[PDB]
RNA sequence: GUUUGACCUCAAAUCAGGUAGGAGUACCCGCUGAACUUAAGCAUAUCAAUAAGCGGAGGAAAAGAAACCAACCGGGAUUGCCUUAGUAACGGCGAGUGAAGCGGCAAAAGCUCAAAUUUGAAAUCUGGUACCUUCGGUGCCCGAGUUGUAAUUUGGAGAGGG
């Protein structure tokens, strides 16, 4: 997904999909939306794509694959990854003293 | 059949044989020495006891001829490894090699079958109404 | 002229100390089809026809400090439910000795399961099911060890004496010393009505 | 003379037959000691990449899929002991590359009394 | 509770073993010990004595009905079979045994040498005047 | 018909129009990842899922409308604060590590596709091009597209009729 994102730089990954594989090589068609493309820009079912917020939504894991790999679901399990492993591990290992000490 | 203490029913099935068959994961030890090393019995006469207790004899004492020609021009299923049964060198059989390179090469390990049977319809040959 | 196998089988739900129970007793009987997991009652029969099973080991644990032995015979045998107390494995430092890894064991019992029918069915099933056949497969032949059963407080405590010899003999105990509460036993192999409770 | 031109037939199916790969070999062991049995090795046979034929096929295509149609079995140390057992020659190790294997580790005992 | 099933029971599940040999059984029942004759039930010292005697019991017994019939009952030490314990798991034990044992001597060198540097002047002297 | 023509795939063009890189980097999302140290000397462990390195975003980011929690007389997306609480759990059960549900409060918001024929009609869209009231609209033309763009439908059901 990163590659393709690289490659087809003007696009933004939505989604991607195993094909085929073999041995040596796992192949995928990841599937990619031309935010500055008129069709796509209009109709407000897919412009949301447009939204700077989704430049390289791959290079950051916001796909479904990378939210996987992140362990972003809803639980006990995912107790320390569920608002993000960084997130959380910064939040839990912080000193907080307030102006009145509790 | 018959029925259970209170107002129910039981099926009396017929009684479970305990069986070692074709494949059951173990196979006829006659050995009875586990995960040992064979490191000890090298200095004895025999390889270990088995059930009823008896003296498993080394079955030959060859030539060091045989031996030498065993390390140059090495026997056909030769594995490198000790037979548990006696100190010789366990060999492969003729079928077990042929199996072994028929998994590496995916050459049908399973004969008697056709790789291309003929796609019998066993849910179109009804038409539905 | 005696033939029997073992099923030895686990729930989700067995912790470390379970593990390592169904871990030595697979060691210990040399007729133990060791078997690694299950979800769900009624499957168990069927899991002991495929093998050719004589008897069925189940092993369930609740509540996670819990264990609770459902013993058996397979087709319409009388199944014997438990609750095991006090534990402690093979791999506890403070025992000295070693088994034969499925040697045929000598098991010791006690007068008062002769007391009732009661008693008397769970030391038959003892005798059979926990104890070995004359020629199992993995069985080796000098015996070395025992299997203390001795009933006190209504529940049966179970120890493996490894019998040590001098040149005349002493036992210098070993393995898994467990209590067993016999809870329930049921008419069928885990169905039908309940005979005996608490 | 028959014997002469049959027993080739032995020699060059020992050649199709003889173990070269770790990953054979440890297959060899498995059956060897009572691991898994013909049976088993039958089942685990049939793979992703049963039921393809090989005869009719041109090599520039053949040689793209045998090069990728490996599957991964898990080894042992126990096989690779072997199979390097196998492999080592007459010639390997004789007197005169001892020799001049010591006279390596002479010079190198040397040349570190050189400083 | 119903024994009348459980009889049923026993009618199925049991093997003639009086009409057989001991062997396809092995199981000495140690009849005319309850076990209850235990003083400190729920302290498990005399209790551990009490069951220790049982166990030898049954080998003991075992021991002469096997004995009556030809098959052997001691380890040879001539066959090096698999043992339930691993040898690193022994290992493991015999390195606690032998831990335990330098700690005990320890602590008895602890006197000896406590003693010796307390009283080594008196020591000396002594034994020089003795001399003398 | 030894001709002509559909497609399919792959190219090229200083073609028409666009777009990506670099900077900044406190915070934010990832990847990658130590050591000094501390533990009794010390392969676990600890510092630390840290620093350094590499990529990627915005005014916030991320998260988010349950394959959630519970065991109640049940609550009800996320996030944050007080509480849980140094509790449960982990750990030569050593140095040490260490939550979450509940309760209170801040703030609160919900929705959208794919999978069932528009088949009495591709109802959809981009570009070119001429006008106009120009973050666009309208007309005509080249296309994309049935290997599926539109409308309807998303479990809280929903749809076709009366």
């Amino acid at each position: 997904e990163e590659r393709v994102g690289r490659r087809a730089a003007n696009l933004r990954v939505l989604n991607s999909y195993w094909v085929n594989q073999d041995s040596t090589y796992k192949y995928f068609e990841v599937i990619l939306v031309d935010p500055q493309h008129k069709a796509i820009r209009r109709d407000a079912r897919y412009n949301w794509i447009c939204d700077p917020v989704h430049k390289h939504r791959e290079a950051r894991g916001l796909t479904a694959t990378g939210k996987k790999s992140r362990g972003i679901n809803k639980g006990h399990k995912f107790n320390n990854t569920k608002a993000g492993r960084r997130k959380t591990w910064k939040r839990q290992n912080t000193l907080s003293l307030w102006r009145y000490r509790k | 059949y018959s029925k259970y203490a209170d107002g129910s029913d039981r099926i009396i099935k017929p009684e479970i044989n305990p069986v070692y068959d074709s494949d059951d994961s173990d196979a006829e030890t006659q050995n009875t020495i586990g995960n040992i090393p064979l490191s000890a019995y090298d200095e004895m006469p025999h390889i270990g006891y088995d059930i009823n207790g008896k003296r498993i004899m080394r079955p030959a004492k060859g030539s060091a001829l045989d031996q030498l020609l065993d390390s140059i021009e090495l026997p056909e299923g030769w594995t490198g490894l000790l037979d548990k049964n006696s100190g010789s060198s366990l060999n492969l059989t003729k079928e077990e090699l042929e199996l072994i390179s028929k998994i590496q090469r995916n050459e049908q390990t399973d004969d008697s079958i056709n790789p291309y049977e003929p796609l019998i319809d066993w849910f179109t040959r009804h038409e539905e109404v | 002229m005696n033939k029997q196998r073992t099923l030895l089988i686990s729930s989700r739900g067995v912790n470390y100390r379970h593990r390592h129970l169904i871990q030595d007793l697979s060691g210990l009987l040399p007729h133990s089809r060791k078997e690694p997991k299950l979800d769900t009652l009624q499957q168990l029969n069927e899991i002991a026809e495929l093998y050719n099973c004589n008897n069925v080991l189940f092993f369930e644990a609740r509540k996670h400090q819990d264990l609770y032995l459902w013993l058996s015979k397979p087709p319409n045998g009388p199944t014997i439910k438990f609750y095991i107390q006090n534990l402690h494995t093979m791999d506890e430092l403070n025992f000295t000795g070693n088994c034969l890894k499925g040697s045929r064991p000598v098991l010791s019992f006690d007068q008062r399961f002769e007391s009732s029918p009661h008693y008397q069915l769970i030391k038959e099933l003892l005798v059979h099911n926990f104890g070995v056949p004359p020629n199992a497969r993995k069985s080796k032949p000098f015996i070395d060890h025992v299997m203390s059963f001795s009933i006190v407080d209504d529940k049966i405590w179970v120890r493996t004496y490894e019998i040590s010899h001098s040149t005349d003999i002493s036992l210098v105990e070993i393995g898994p010393r467990f209590v067993m509460t016999v809870i329930l036993i049921l008419e069928g192999s885990f169905g039908g009505p309940k005979i005996y409770e608490n | 003379s028959e014997e002469e031109k049959n027993q080739t037939k032995k020699e060059k199916h020992s050649r199709d037959i003889d173990i070269a790969t770790v990953e054979a070999m440890t297959l060899a062991h498995q059956l060897a000691l009572g691991q898994k049995n013909k049976h088993d090795l039958v089942d685990e046979g049939f793979n992703r990449y049963t039921f393809r034929d090989t005869e009719n096929l041109p090599d520039w295509f053949l040689e793209d899929e045998k090069e990728h149609s490996k599957i991964n079995k898990p080894i042992t140390k126990e096989a690779a002991m072997a199979i390097k057992e196998k492999i080592k020659a007459m010639n390997a190790r004789p007197i005169k590359k001892v020799a001049e294997a010591k006279a390596r580790k002479r010079m190198r005992a040397v040349a570190r009394l050189e400083k | 509770n119903n024994t009348k099933a459980m009889k049923h029971a026993l009618e199925r599940v049991q093997l003639p073993w009086k009409k057989h040999s001991f062997q396809e059984h092995q199981s000495v029942t140690s009849e005319t010990n309850t076990d209850e004759h235990i003083k400190d039930i729920y302290d498990d010292t005399e209790r551990e004595l009490a069951f220790y005697k049982q166990s030898l019991d049954a080998v003991l017994v075992a021991r002469d009905e096997l004995k009556r019939l030809k098959v052997p009952f001691k380890r040879p030490l001539d066959y090096f079979a698999e043992m339930v314990k691993s040898d690193e798991h022994m290992d493991k034990i015999k390195g606690k045994l032998i831990e335990e044992a330098s700690d005990k001597k320890a602590r008895e060198e602890a006197r000896r040498q406590r003693q010796l540097k307390k009283f080594g002047k008196q020591v000396q002297n002594a034994t020089l005047q003795k001399r003398q």
